[PDB]
């Protein structure tokens, strides 16, 4: 799969359930107009294929402000990492290297 | 740059 094909979160309950139901998770908070978030799309696709044990999803901050707020997302892209039922990390910015390091540590 | 910030 790819950036284009992953689930795009639109609901809070869905978001909360996702944290509870996935052992390893990454959420890509983005904006359609943000250049840096756009730049990370190819990278995410590579990461999705590279780390099949991790669930990757995305959320449009403009479309779902409630979700973004819940994660205190002020800047994009923000990648929120979750492990064993809870959120445990953030990589803020289009840094593919930092993002992969974070994913590897899950 | 690598980030977009939003001030509301």
């Amino acid at each position: 799969s790819s950036y284009t094909s992953i689930t795009k979160l639109t609901n809070l309950t869905e978001f909360r359930n996702l944290i509870k139901q996935n052992d390893k998770l990454v959420i890509d908070f983005y904006a359609t107009w943000c250049g840096p978030s756009k730049m990370m799309q190819p990278h995410l696709t590579k990461l999705i294929q590279a780390y099949p044990d991790v669930r990757f999803v995305k959320c449009d901050v403009d479309e779902s402000p409630d979700i973004a707020k819940e994660c205190e997302v002020t800047a994009m892209p923000t990648f929120v990492l979750g492990k064993d039922g809870q959120l445990i990390g953030k990589i803020i910015g289009a840094n593919p290297t930092a993002l992969e390091k974070g994913i590897k540590d899950l | 740059t690598p980030v977009c910030t939003t001030e509301v």
